[PDB]
RNA sequence: UGCCAGCCACCGCGGUCAUACGAUUAACCCAAAUUAAUAGAUCCACGGCGUAAAGAGUGUUUAAGAAAAAAAAUCACAAUAGAGUUAAAUUAUAACUAAGCUGUAAAAAGCCCUAGUUAAAAUAAAAUAACCCACGAAAGUGACUCUAAUAAUCCUGACACACGAUAGCUAGGACCCAAACUGGGAUUAGAUACCCCACUAUGCCUAGCCCUAAACCCAAAUAGUUACAUAACAAAACUAUUCGCCAGAGUACUACUCGCAACUGCCUAAAACUCAAAGGACUUGGCGGUGCUUCACAUCCACCUAGAGGAGCCUGUUCUAUAAUCGAUAAACCCCGAUAGACCUUACCAACCCUUGCCAAUUCAGCCUAUAUACCGCCAUCUUCAGCAAACCCUAAAAAGGAACAAUAGUAAGCACAAUCAUAGCACAUAAAAACGUUAGGUCAAGGUGUAGCUUAUGGGUUGGAAAGAAAUGGGCUACA
């Protein structure tokens, strides 16, 4: 605006960043409540293998498992990392495959 | 037209004069090259859309072994010349205006067609006129009789002298020779 | 080919450019003639602005003190009884007439309207032609 | 909209045959008829075997004569003889024009039992009806 | 056009003035009820102060009137 | 593999032919590292505020600032606040007179203590003048008169101060007429609405609150300039001094706070979460129960004739039934492919049978099997509609547009229409023709094909068997004399 103005209210400063589901952390430990499935969003449509999980945050989140096939059984203690899914509402957690209680989604030779 | 103001004298209880002084300047300049192109061998386009003087016009540009256009001016003439007018073709050298308007009062095509081609353009901008993309103006009064017939025939001796002398040199060259 | 661009510059920029960049490659009649004689000012192109504001035009109206002497007579006797031509280049109307007698009048030291304008009109009765006198 | 026997407009570059460009109800008019023969007055037997003789006799010029066949071919029939007329494009060196002129009349003749009459007319290019 | 803007808040603003109506007595408790902490802050606020300047009991002629349970 | 399994950082990919999935095959690029994740560095605005997010409803002053010269002239008269007054109209209420009066597209209800006329206070509201453009800071102000009266030797300025349309609230008056609400009456599937009829809060005054508007001329104040200059559209573009305001869209004139004579209020005004947009202006279409003109010539209306829907029968669909074809199925299906099924046709069902099984040769034949949303063929349809389209040319930019004949940027061969042909001479009439596209319109059962499937069978033969009517309906025929 004026110069007095832009005195007066300083220059401007890059407002820090929101931190996300991970709250910060690179990946997260967690253990498995219920597997189940969810629908995507519109013009596509299929059916999402996810699961229900705790972090060692003590807090509880919808994450999801990449690949096709796995076992997840309750109590399982799994790994994850902050990669959001574009199909789905909400679902911003991913599990780490290879790690814990999730081996590399199989192969078929 | 605001790009009058300068060639103006001033009002005259609401008639603007122009400035004869400056006209003499400008004409004679127009004159002279109109000239200098006719002896160089050259198409020179006369153009008109006022009806009073058509036949002038006509008359006028028909007896200098100068073309002229009066008539509607189809769109892409000059632009478009190779579909218009023939397969391959000469443009006109010089276009001369004796009114620089279309019977609807706007500039006339061919200003900024000729503009538009690289061709040199003289012609009688009137205080309604603009001036501003015609090469050699003359600032003057195109609606009186007097005054299209008296520019008529200038334009015409102008054409006719620099024939006659073109004529000349080239019997002295064939002398020479 | 060339450049068709009316806006850019004048015609002689145009062509004296692009000859320069030799890219046409006949030089065109008109341009040596040009060269030889240009004209005064240079045919550019300018968009014809409307004035806002307080600008005003630069023309001087055109003024006498003829006319101010005119304006009487008219005011009197009204357009000459002679008629007009504007054929003839030396016509003189009632009117010029009035006005020359007036400035002869007028050399003659007089100050005073009534005796300048009367007897400039006695001047033009004396030289017989018919004052209408309307009031 | 009639699709029969007609060739549609292009973006008008399409080189088109004299033939080609006359549409079925042009038929009589200005086209002729590219065969000809007794069977279809109104006394007459046996219109069927000159057809059936008649396509045979198309397929049979296309196939022997690859590429080189220029408009549609011109059957004629007087008096038991067959005369064949065909526009034929300058493809083959001539020796093998007459190969296949011998070929055909022999092979023809002895299979419809009555003698043929071969006619090549050899053209420098498609004759270009409309467009191009 | 700016309509649909304005269509937006239009709604938003209907949507809203019937729920108001609904949940009437509803607000009117929680307004009162926040009323009422008020007042007691502000008590608290004054309280404070005796304890902090070391008065025991609150300064002569005090009845620390109530501004914010004001009606009628 | 077939919107499934799955993938993506953004746009997105998977619905039968996936370079986006999973796996191969080639490549690319990094490389003792390579990807993924999460944090940083970097990243707004010395840009803006008519239509896009943003000039506060209004003025004055404080704090703080900015400063050559000129900068108080008058209402063309409707600021405000008082006090007084009334011309038109309307209403009480009488006098006559007639039975109706009111009310809509049409009615009904309603009222006849109604209606017309003649009289006539209060209350309320102020034709024409106004085609004027004044006065106020804004809100606002236009019947009449008188009183008081419109800050500042004139720059900007708030959360401070004083005002602030309607509606609303409190108390008291007023009440002609209007009128939320509500009750009747119609309309309607419904009609809590639009239309009708009553009647109320309320508009009115006096005093006190409330403080909101599309409070918008969506355009801040004060000095300037018309230079430079067209995003678009709108009211043409900009300096200089200031203050106020704007950092995606919702969420949200919202939740919590603070303050207020408000206590379904006003003001100030977030985040979680969700999305990859949300917005402004424009461009061609298409559409419009918008407006205007001009038509319809078997054609909408008005008109004329003869029929369909009812009856019997013929024949086609649709349903039920059958072991027992397929295709068409708004206009553009329904005596349709059929100018045609007793066997045949024949594709169907039932049983039996045959495996280089038509041909010159072929690990080859043969397939009325799945794709008409892969197609060529032939057509339907707008359509007796006038446009389609290359090659160019123009437009202070072009998505696109491109005419005016006393002509203003259009030229253009082509295909359409038109013209000619046919109906044995004319003419008209009919026939024919009728592009580009549209409907993923029709048809893999005329034939042919791309992709897929079948191969001792989805192939090829022999023998029989089908096409019954509870109905429902399309078109015909014959009648009813
Ligand atoms: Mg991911
Ligand atoms: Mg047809
Ligand atoms: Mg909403
Ligand atoms: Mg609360
Ligand atoms: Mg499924
Ligand atoms: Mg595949
Ligand atoms: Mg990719
Ligand atoms: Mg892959
Ligand atoms: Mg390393
Ligand atoms: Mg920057
Ligand atoms: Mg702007
Ligand atoms: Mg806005
Ligand atoms: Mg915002
Ligand atoms: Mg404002
Ligand atoms: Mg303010
Ligand atoms: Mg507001
Ligand atoms: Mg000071
Ligand atoms: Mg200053
Ligand atoms: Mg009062
Ligand atoms: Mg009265
Ligand atoms: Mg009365
Ligand atoms: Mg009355
Ligand atoms: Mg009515
Ligand atoms: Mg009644
Ligand atoms: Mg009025
Ligand atoms: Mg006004
Ligand atoms: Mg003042
Ligand atoms: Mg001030
Ligand atoms: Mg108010
Ligand atoms: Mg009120
Ligand atoms: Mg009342
Ligand atoms: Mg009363
Ligand atoms: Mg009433
Ligand atoms: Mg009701
Ligand atoms: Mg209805
Ligand atoms: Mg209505
Ligand atoms: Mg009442
Ligand atoms: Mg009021
Ligand atoms: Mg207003
Ligand atoms: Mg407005
Ligand atoms: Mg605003
Ligand atoms: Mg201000
Ligand atoms: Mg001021
Ligand atoms: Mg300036
Ligand atoms: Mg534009
Ligand atoms: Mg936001
Ligand atoms: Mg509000
Ligand atoms: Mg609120
Ligand atoms: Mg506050
Ligand atoms: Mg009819
Ligand atoms: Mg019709
Ligand atoms: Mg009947
Ligand atoms: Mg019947
Ligand atoms: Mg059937
Ligand atoms: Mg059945
Ligand atoms: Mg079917
Ligand atoms: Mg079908
Ligand atoms: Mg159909
Ligand atoms: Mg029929
Ligand atoms: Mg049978
Ligand atoms: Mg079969
Ligand atoms: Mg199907
Ligand atoms: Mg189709
Ligand atoms: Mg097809
Ligand atoms: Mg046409
Ligand atoms: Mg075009
Ligand atoms: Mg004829
Ligand atoms: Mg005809
Ligand atoms: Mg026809
Ligand atoms: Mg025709
Ligand atoms: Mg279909
Ligand atoms: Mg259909
Ligand atoms: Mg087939
Ligand atoms: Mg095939
Ligand atoms: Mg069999
Ligand atoms: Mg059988
Ligand atoms: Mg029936
Ligand atoms: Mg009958």
């Amino acid at each position: 605006a004026t110069l007095n103005q832009m005195h007066r209210l300083g220059p401007p400063k890059h407002p820090p960043g929101k931190m996300g589901p991970t709250a910060g952390r690179p990946q997260l430990k967690g253990v498995v409540l219920r597997t189940f499935i969810r629908k995507p969003k519109k013009p596509n449509s299929a059916n999402r293998k996810c699961c229900r999980v705790r972090l060692s945050t003590g807090r509880e989140a919808v994450c999801f498992i990449p690949g096709e096939g796995h076992s997840l059984q309750e109590h399982h203690v799994v790994l994850v990392q902050g990669g959001r899914t574009q199909d789905l509402p909400g679902v911003k957690l991913t599990v780490v495959r290879g790690k814990y209680d999730c081996g590399h989604v199989q192969k078929k030779k | 037209h605001r790009f009058m103001e300068p060639y103006l004298f001033g009002s005259r209880l609401g008639q603007d004069i122009i400035d004869l002084e400056q006209t003499a300047a400008h004409l004679q300049l127009a004159l002279n090259f109109t000239a200098h192109v006719a002896y160089r061998e050259g198409i020179i386009l006369f153009v008109s859309r006022h009806r009073q003087f058509a036949h002038l016009i006509e008359t006028t540009a028909r007896d200098c072994g100068e073309y002229a256009h009066t008539r509607y001016f189809k769109g892409g003439l000059l632009t478009n010349a190779p579909l218009l007018l023939g397969p391959g073709v000469r443009l006109p050298d010089l276009i001369i205006f004796l009114h620089t308007l279309n019977n609807v009062f706007e500039p006339h095509v061919a200003v900024r067609d000729a503009a538009k081609m690289n061709i040199p353009t003289v012609g009688i901008v009137d205080t309604n006129c603009n001036p501003a993309l015609i090469t050699y103006p003359v600032p003057g009064n195109d609606d009186s009789p007097p005054a299209v017939r008296l520019f008529c025939r200038l334009f015409q001796v102008a054409i006719s002298r620099a024939k006659e002398k073109r004529r000349q040199v080239e019997a002295l060259y064939r002398l020479q020779g | 080919a060339g450049s068709r661009l009316e806006t850019v510059g004048s015609i002689f920029s145009r062509t004296r450019d692009l000859i320069r960049a030799g890219v046409l490659k006949e030089k065109p009649l008109w341009l040596d003639i040009y060269n030889a004689f240009p004209p005064l000012r240079e045919p550019v192109f300018r968009r014809p602005r409307l004035r806002y504001g307080k600008a005003k035009a630069a023309v001087q109206d055109i003024f006498y003190h003829e006319d101010r002497i005119r304006a009487k007579f008219y005011s009197a006797y009204g357009s000459g009884p002679k008629a007009f031509d504007l054929f003839n280049p030396n016509f003189k109307s009632t009117c010029q007439r009035f006005v020359e007698k007036y400035i002869e009048l007028q050399r003659l030291g007089e100050t005073d309207e009534e005796k300048l304008f009367v007897e400039a009109g006695k001047a033009l009765l004396a030289e017989g032609v018919t004052l209408r006198r309307v009031g | 909209k009639n699709r029969a026997a007609r060739v549609r407009v292009s973006k008008g570059d399409k080189p088109v045959t004299y033939e080609e460009a006359h549409a079925p109800h042009y038929i009589a008019h200005r086209k002729g008829w590219l065969s000809l023969h007794t069977g279809n007055l109104d006394g007459e037997d046996h219109a069927a075997e000159r057809t059936v003789e008649d396509v045979f006799l198309r397929k049979f010029m296309l196939g022997t004569f690859p590429g080189c066949l220029a408009d549609q071919l011109v059957l004629k029939r007087r008096a038991n003889q067959l005369e064949i007329c065909a526009l034929v494009l300058r493809q083959l060196p001539p020796h093998k024009f007459y190969f296949l002129v011998g070929y055909s009349e022999t092979l023809l003749s002895h299979f419809y039992k009555c003698p043929v009459h071969l006619h090549l007319q050899t053209v420098p290019s498609k004759v270009v009806y409309k467009y191009i | 056009k700016n309509i649909l803007k304005i269509r937006r808040r239009k709604m938003n603003h209907h949507k809203y003035r019937k729920l108001v109506k609904r949940t009437r007595f509803l607000r009117r408790k929680v307004r009162e009820g926040r009323l009422r902490q008020k007042q007691v802050k502000f008590e608290r606020d004054l309280k404070r102060i005796w304890q902090k300047a070391g008065l025991k009991e609150a300064p002569a002629g005090w009845q620390t009137p109530k501004i914010y349970l004001k009606n009628q």
